[PDB]
DNA sequence: CGGGAAAATCTCTAGCA
DNA sequence: ACTGCTAGAGATTTTCCCG
DNA sequence: CGGGAAAATCTCTAGCA
DNA sequence: ACTGCTAGAGATTTTCCCG
């Protein structure tokens, strides 16, 4: 017993875009026994 | 070595000779001489040669007062970026500190503040301010300024820039604000060739955006990885590898011996 | 301690008993229970065995019992001299890992030979009346039951010594009873395997040893040893005479 | 040395074993243990319930030795004479210490004696004469015989009568010599190997019947299964389930 | 040629001023 | 035109010893 | 593929406490 | 349970640009 609106909204609610976006960020980090920061990692 | 062990101990209670001395003199395997030294309470006089690493989470600030020309300067630094906030305060009081911290928290996201154990940071008024704004307080080990290495380094940087611009201003408070400006926007370097202002903006925006991106990704994407085990939740896959969160443990597994459901 | 051990300590303060509950029900290692009873001012107090004697039919029978399981080790002894009791105690010590023995003060146990036997094997002995002679009463009741057993078996053995051994075995294995009808053998084996696992558990418990020497704060002098509590990267937490301190790893030494 | 190491050395003088104890139990570095064994003149460097028995002679005295195949846990005692009756008595003494089920001998006259069969019966011990049918214990029995002879070869300096030296060697070989897989002394391994009881524990378990209404009826149930948040118990002619909050279990 | 442990070499710190 | 060094604790790499 | 210069990366210190 | 860092000066290595 769902209105056409309810089914429409459920249906409309791709991933490769968001994944490449997340993979675009640079990470500078350290290992737990080295004071130098390690170059940009993905 | 039974003979030499008794003699090296007698000589050690007089001389406290190091292990090479006992090994050369009394013909000992290096491990035995080292055991003689190790069990001497008077010969334990040196720490281990390493340095820790401070927390550089995106929400951590380090705070400290520094003194210049008889005035008190309350300096804060955002650890991840090198951005700084600083004001002359009338006295190193808990009240001035609560005020400074409230201003900082109302202008920037502040999850945790890390300070030494001075009377002003440990006070109940600073506690009440931190409770109101939702700020965790981390207290450094007493008499250990390296615990606040970043803000101590930044106090040096700020004193140098104040010295550079001192004769451009009458009062000290104005030189402090000129130096804050200069450091935040007129000095480039560090991880992304940034100034500290640019860098804090990037750090905070990156935090926001990645949070949103990955939240959406986990909402839409839903799987279960079985490796080697239980129903591990899938985090990432690629290049012959998978990332999983099995019982709050993240491990990198090769694609082989790993099946996704 | 663990929440279970703290609950056991609170139950002691409620009930004035330490070993009878946490060592058995709470699976506490015996070392911790011994330390607690030592600290407990209200507690005046697998390696336990007792040795005794009886004079059935004019002959001397010396009987050993493992207290925790109703096991029997017995032998008809030619004479009451300490020399032969030394030999038999040597047998008990060789066959099982026996740690302490409860006997009386009599010269049948205080003789030089028995002392040498304990010295060689590594056994402690108690001489006199135990704090709980009800255990002695229980083993005497077991002696009487063995005697009734003998009064029955002697229809089957030409030599009463052999019937004494027959009884030893009957009680070890065939006469299963108590809790869930278990033979002395089953309880013995369960207890000793549990003991092995408790040695391993005591090792892993005591792991979490370490002497820490440290430079105190603003003090030029180095102090220690302190007990290590927790080890991060860059800092440790240490117990120096009930005084928890946090020390950077640059200012500490862990042996 | 350390008090622990001195205690280990004294335990060696007491027990004629160096590496099997201080290298494992006392956490001594291997170099120190090797140096000690070099200085030590006394240190020259299936079906559980299956035991061997054999007869040995030494200095005009007869020694009967019981071995275990599954871990080399060795029992022994000096015998007054090689006669069969003494052998039967020793096998008797064996029966009550461990659930011996089947032994193997060398078909000797003193072992083929009838009284040996009689003891094996009334205790419930089976005899499998000849040589064992597994190609490990066949040389292992003689190897452990040699081990016992070697241990006595060092023990004898501390006992003028074999009757005590034999027990000294037996305790050494039972516990103070730790080795094999991970350094486990034969006694430990046999503890492990020996480790219906659980069935008989719950045979007579009756249950006071209750139901979801939480009543006090307490019907005459029989406990069928326990766990997973409830019980399974028969109600006269039918079967039901009851949560653990009710259905008290008692012995019949 | 292979491990494994023992020895030798390396990294890094406090504390002295 | 004068100048950081030393000794210890732990990490890492090399060498030696039985195979 | 070769130099040569320009840019990027590395080594190392004071000074803050 | 907590933890040295930062920015500049000079040395070294890498990369890019015309061949
Ligand atoms: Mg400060
Ligand atoms: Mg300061």
């Amino acid at each position: 017993g769902y209105s056409a609106g309810e089914r429409i909204v459920d249906i409309i609610a791709e991933l490769q875009k968001q994944i490449t976006k997340i993979q675009n960020f640079r990470v500078y980090y350290r290992d737990s026994r080295d004071p130098v920061w390690k170059g940009p990692a993905k | 070595f039974l003979d030499g062990i008794d003699k090296a101990q007698e000589e050690h209670e007089k001389y406290h000779s190091n292990w090479r001395a006992m090994a050369s003199d009394f013909n000992l395997p290096p491990v035995v001489a080292k055991e003689i030294v190790a069990s001497c309470d008077k010969c334990q006089l040196k720490g281990e040669a390493m340095h820790g690493q401070v927390d550089c989470s995106p929400g951590i600030w380090q705070l400290d007062c520094t003194h210049l020309e008889g005035k008190v300067i309350l300096v804060a630094v955002h650890v991840a970026s090198g951005y700084i906030e600083a004001e002359v305060i009338p006295a190193e009081t808990g009240q001035e500190t609560a005020y400074f911290l409230l201003k900082l928290a109302g202008r920037w996201p502040v999850k945790t503040v890390h300070t030494d154990n001075g009377s002003n940071f440990t006070s109940t008024t600073v506690k009440a301010a931190c409770w109101w704004a939702g700020i965790k307080q981390e207290f450094g080990i007493p008499y250990n300024p390296q615990s606040q290495g970043v803000i101590e380094s930044m106090n040096k940087e700020l004193k140098k820039i104040i010295g550079q611009v001192r004769d451009q201003a009458e009062h000290l408070k104005t030189a402090v604000q000129m130096a804050v400006f200069i450091h935040n926007f007129k000095r480039k370097g560090g991880i992304g060739g940034y100034s500290a202002g640019e860098r804090i903006v990037d750090i905070i925006a990156t935090d926001i955006q990645t949070k949103e991106l990955q939240k959406q990704i986990t909402k839409i994407q839903n799987f279960r990885v079985y490796y080697r085990k239980g129903p591990a939740k899938l985090l990432w896959k690629g290049e012959g590898a998978v990332v999983i969160q099995d019982n709050s443990d993240i491990k990198v597994v090769p694609r082989r011996k790993a099946k996704i459901i």
